[PDB]
């Protein structure tokens, strides 16, 4: 088929790169041990595009799990379905990069990145046809930000027409009080901008914001953000996943997503996202459930769409639903949201069905926007980068590996222009 | 002899051929099989339906057609459904990756590494006729292998086989079904490199049959299998001239001649009634008069347009089951005194009529009524090129910014093949503004 | 007339086979072209990967000099 390489760095990237394989695996009717026990032929149809078979009809996912931590790797193999992946495919060092993006990028994440190497070509050569690469990572870190830039950029070298595509969960004071983090933000932006096709920006901000004031979460758990995290994941990945017209493969998702090869980082969403009090879908309409998949508070990065401009959108709706009233409601926001949506990109939001719902839920909605407004993610990263860099706190930390102050300077540059790149649009008019 | 070879290139051009090819064997008798129990010269002959269909030794009837796509998917179904027997293994083409809606990858990076093959199974398949007529291409405008492998195609087989007939069935994009931001670029690229290879192309409005669906056979939410099945039925009432024999039955080749004043000027608008449910056909009889006024409706149009806000350059009914030129001929007459149907001042008024006596057929499981009479009208009218002109409007409008561009260019394509492309759209929708000015 | 005749039907080849070289010419000028350009844009991108890699080199060669 067109098979995926899937590929999780560092603490936060094989937290949620577990849960992901957990939620699929369920989907497409796997168990732990690799065994199919699900009922549907939908389930089967495009298994090989995350899946590997092997022997006794087994499937095996084509995931690789990297961590400069050596002790990440027993957390997995120790959670549920962390038997399934393939021992070979996990690849250790011996100490964490310490929140240090330099370590992950240039020195010890350097010389791990071989192994990786060697077990990514392995995936690759069995493969009928590859279509590309999907990370998951955090770039707050030191392994899954700094490793986990330097992976891509290699991948790209010996994959360099395939697509990269990552799933960066960004920082937040709100969740990691590490006051390092928004360095490591701006140089890991600094090398997606560049050598990644599409990039989901999964904001620890929003997910905070989401647990806390939407479903009342006093405390939140990383278990309970990356709840959220898994279900867009599930979300995003269903058109590659089950039989379908729209999005189906990463090269068509990245052409009807991506009008400029730099804007590429997507805000995504999610619906419904209500409290266990209240509604839990009870008699959540399709109306209901379009306009909330819309609204700023369930958006995954913490940005208002209404402060820009939507370039492109993809909506993916889940579970037993007229397609008539989903067609009707799309064409009603349109029309009610004209504004919010550029004009010199006719027909610019494209809408996808699938019967299968995710686990717990009758009926669901899965966003993924192209909007001017994730400038505002950049712009919060930006602010904390500079209240760092003027007094040049902590900067030993990078130079000490031999970095130089002016790659900073480059990386704080670019993230700048991939701000204004995205107003210049905002701004644009058709006359 | 006058055969004729069937191109079906990506998706849309897969998926329309196999409701076609089912049609076409329904109302010849043929089974899924092959066989076709009236046929009692085995092994060959030169009966009307020959044109499409070759026969073997074992009795067998196969479609003369290729199927070809850059991914496996839609054509494996073909492989293995229904009608998986009716055609050789070689006739079905398949690569393993397609041209993910770009232009580029499906003439160029990804077409490339197939084309020859394509080329080397249509060649065995003209070299099995005594006297081929030429081809019918099917495709989408907008899907990156219907755009820009059927380009590709068509180039090539210029060279392979000179001025040799190429006719198209181009599927027009909707925004109810597409499946790309892009398909603007694709429509126009591929119509601006494919002009000067085709000879009559026939546009189908995806938003034209998806309202015929909506409207006439109360379909709630038409998929592509409501839209391939009427399509097909208005591609057999073209074809049907071509497979059946009639005193009255005029063939295509003869309608082209009134159809195509210019060259450039070969994109005629179809008609087709009756579309009909079941439920309301019930007791209810659809004369000749009827059916024939239903074609004067631009709501029973193939393509979005209007007519009466444009010229005629001809005008062609193709009638097919009970229907005698005395009923044509009264029917006609009436309409004449009636609707808005104004010639350009350089060509005659009168209609080219054609009758074929084989009743409309259905496919079972279908939203059609089974009638005793339908007819499809194809006209030449400068109404059509409101078509051009919303597509190349939505190719402004993305080009001004150059918004997806990068993808092209990334495979190897440049700016100035667009404004290339675009620049001769601009010169047919004026190509269509001067047939229509009086003359001096 | 005869002559005549003979010109028609020499002319009406001329165009035929001028149409099938002038599309064979430009399909191989366009091909040639597109290889061209995607290889250099592959190339481009190459080129600026193998930078980083230097760059990389240069920062753990820094480290050194340092310690
Ligand atoms: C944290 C706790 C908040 C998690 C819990 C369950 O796994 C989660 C279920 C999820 C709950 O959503 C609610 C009720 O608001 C909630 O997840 C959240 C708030 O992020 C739960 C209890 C469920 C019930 C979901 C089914 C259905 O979709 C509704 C709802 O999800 C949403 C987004 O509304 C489930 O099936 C979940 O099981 C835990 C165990 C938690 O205690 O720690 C975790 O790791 C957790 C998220 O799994
Ligand atoms: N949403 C979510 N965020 C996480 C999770 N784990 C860590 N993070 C975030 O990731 C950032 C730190 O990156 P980590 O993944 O922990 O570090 P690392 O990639 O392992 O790199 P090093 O530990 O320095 O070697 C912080 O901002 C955390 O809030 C998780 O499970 N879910
Ligand atoms: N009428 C009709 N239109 C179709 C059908 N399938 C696809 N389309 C239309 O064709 C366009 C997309 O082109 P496709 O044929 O699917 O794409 P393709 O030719 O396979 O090219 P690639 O997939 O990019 O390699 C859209 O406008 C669709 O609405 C079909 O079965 N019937
Ligand atoms: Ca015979
Ligand atoms: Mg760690
Ligand atoms: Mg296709």
């Amino acid at each position: 088929m067109r098979e995926i390489v899937h590929i999780q760095a560092g603490q936060c990237g094989n937290q949620i790169g577990a849960k992901f394989w957990e939620v699929i695996s369920d989907e497409h009717g796997i168990d732990p041990t690799g065994s199919y026990h699900g009922d549907s032929d939908l389930q089967l149809e495009r298994i090989n595009v995350y899946y590997n078979e092997a022997t006794g009809n087994k499937y095996v996912p084509r995931a690789i799990l990297v961590d400069l931590e050596p002790g990440t790797m027993d957390s997995v193999r120790s959670g549920p379905f962390g038997q399934i992946f393939r021992p070979d495919n996990f690849v250790f060092g011996q100490s964490g990069a310490g929140n240090n993006w330099a370590k992950g990028h240039y020195t010890e994440g350097a010389e791990l990145v071989d192994s990786v190497l060697d077990v990514v070509r392995k995936e690759s050569e069995s493969c009928d046809c590859l279509q590309g690469f999907q990370l998951t990572h955090s770039l707050g870190g030191g392994t899954g930000s700094g490793m986990g830039t330097l992976l891509i950029s290699k991948i790209r070298e010996e994959y360099p027409d395939r697509i990269m595509n990552t799933f960066s969960v960004m920082p937040s004071p709100k969740v990691s009080d590490t006051v390092v983090e928004p360095y490591n933000a701006t140089l890991s932006v600094h090398q997606l901008v560049e050598n990644t096709d599409e990039t989901y920006c999964i904001d620890n901000e929003a997910l905070y914001d989401i647990c806390f004031r939407t479903l009342k979460l006093t405390t939140p758990t990383y278990g309970d953000l990356n709840h959220l995290v898994s279900a867009t994941m599930s979300g995003v990945t269903t058109c590659l996943r089950f039989p379908g017209q729209l999005n189906a493969d990463l090269r068509k998702l990245a052409v009807n997503m991506v009008p400029f090869p730099r804007l590429h980082f997507f805000m995504p969403g999610f619906a419904p996202l209500t409290s266990r009090g209240s509604q839990q879908y009870r008699a959540l309409t399709v109306p209901e459930l379009t306009q909330q998949m819309f609204d700023s508070k369930n958006m995954m990065a913490a940005c208002d769409p209404r402060h820009g401009r939507y370039l492109t959108v993809a909506a993916i709706f889940r579970g037993r639903m007229s397609m008539k009233e989903v067609d009707e409601q799309m064409l009603n926001v349109q029309n009610k949201n004209s504004s919010y949506f550029v004009e010199w990109i006719p027909n610019n939001v494209k809408t996808a069905v699938c019967d299968i719902p995710p686990r717990g839920l009758k009926m669901s909605a899965t966003f993924i926007g192209n909007s001017t407004a994730i400038q505002e993610l950049f712009k919060r990263i930006s602010e904390q980068f500079t209240a760092m860099f003027r007094r040049k706190a902590f900067l030993h930390w990078y130079t000490g590996e031999g970095m130089d102050e002016m790659e900073f300077t480059e990386a704080e540059s670019n993230m700048n222009d991939l701000v204004s790149e995205y107003q210049q649009y905002q701004d644009a008019t058709a006359d | 002899m006058r055969e004729c070879i069937s191109i079906h290139v990506g998706q849309a051009g897969v998926q329309i051929g196999n409701a076609c090819w089912e049609l076409y064997c329904l109302e010849h008798g043929i089974q899924p099989d092959g066989q076709m129990p009236s046929d009692k010269t085995i092994g060959g002959g030169d009966d009307s339906f020959n044109t499409f269909f070759s026969e073997t030794g074992a009795g067998k009837h196969v479609p003369r057609a290729v199927f070809v796509d850059l991914e496996p998917t839609v054509i494996d179904e073909v492989r293995t459904g229904t009608y998986r027997q009716l055609f050789h293994p070689e006739q079905l083409i398949t690569g393993k990756e397609d041209a993910a809606n770009n232009y580029a990858r499906g003439h160029y990076t990804i077409g490339k590494e197939i084309i020859d093959l394509v080329l080397d199974r249509i060649r065995k398949l003209a070299d099995q006729c005594t006297g081929l007529q030429g081809f019918l291409v099917f495709h989408s405008f907008g899907g990156g292998t219907g755009s820009g492998f059927t380009s590709l195609l068509m180039e090539r087989l210029s060279v392979d086989y000179g001025k040799k007939s190429k006719l198209e069935f181009s599927i027009y994009p909707a925004p109810q079904v597409s499946t790309a931001v892009v398909e603007p670029y694709n429509s126009i690229l591929t119509t601006h490199t494919t002009l000067e290879h085709s000879d009559c192309a026939f546009m189908v409005d995806n938003e034209a049959i998806y309202d015929i669906c909506r409207r006439n056979l109360d379909i709630e939410r038409p998929t592509y299998t409501n839209l391939n099945r009427l399509i097909s039925q208005i591609v057999s009432s073209i074809t049907a001239s071509l497979r059946f024999d009639g005193a009255l039955n005029v063939d295509l080749t003869e309608f082209q001649t009134n159809l195509v004043p210019y060259p450039r000027i070969h994109f005629p608008l179809a008609t087709y009634a009756p579309v009909i449910s079941a439920e309301k056909a019930y007791h209810e009889q659809l004369s000749v008069a009827e059916i024939t006024n239903a074609c004067f409706e631009p709501a029973n149009q193939m393509v979005k347009c209007d007519p009466r806000h444009g010229k005629y350059m001809a005008c062609c009914l193709l009638y097919r089951g009970d229907v005698v030129p005395k009923d044509v001929n009264a029917a006609i007459a009436t309409i004449k005194t009636k609707r808005s149907i104004q010639f350009v001042d350089w060509c005659p008024t009168g209609f080219k009529v054609g009758i074929n006596y084989q009743p409309p057929t259905v496919v079972p499981g279908g939203d059609l009524a089974k009638v005793q009479r339908a007819v499809c009208m194809l006209s030449n009218t400068t109404a059509i090129a409101e078509a051009w002109a919303r597509l190349d409007h939505k190719f402004d409008l993305m080009y001004a910014k150059r918004a997806f561009v990068h993808w092209y260019v990334g495979e190897g394509m440049e700016e100035g093949e667009f404004s290339e492309a675009r620049e001769d759209m601009a010169a047919l929708e004026k190509d269509y503004e001067e047939v229509g000015v009086d003359s001096v | 007339k005869r002559e005549h005749e003979r010109e028609v039907i020499q002319k009406a080849i001329e165009e035929n086979n001028n149409f099938i070289k002038m599309a064979k010419e430009k399909l191989a000028q366009k091909m040639e072209s597109n290889k061209e350009n995607r290889e250099a844009h592959l190339a481009a991108m190459l080129e600026r990967l193998q930078e980083k890699d230097k760059h990389a080199e240069e920062v753990r060669k820094n480290k050194e000099l340092k310690e």
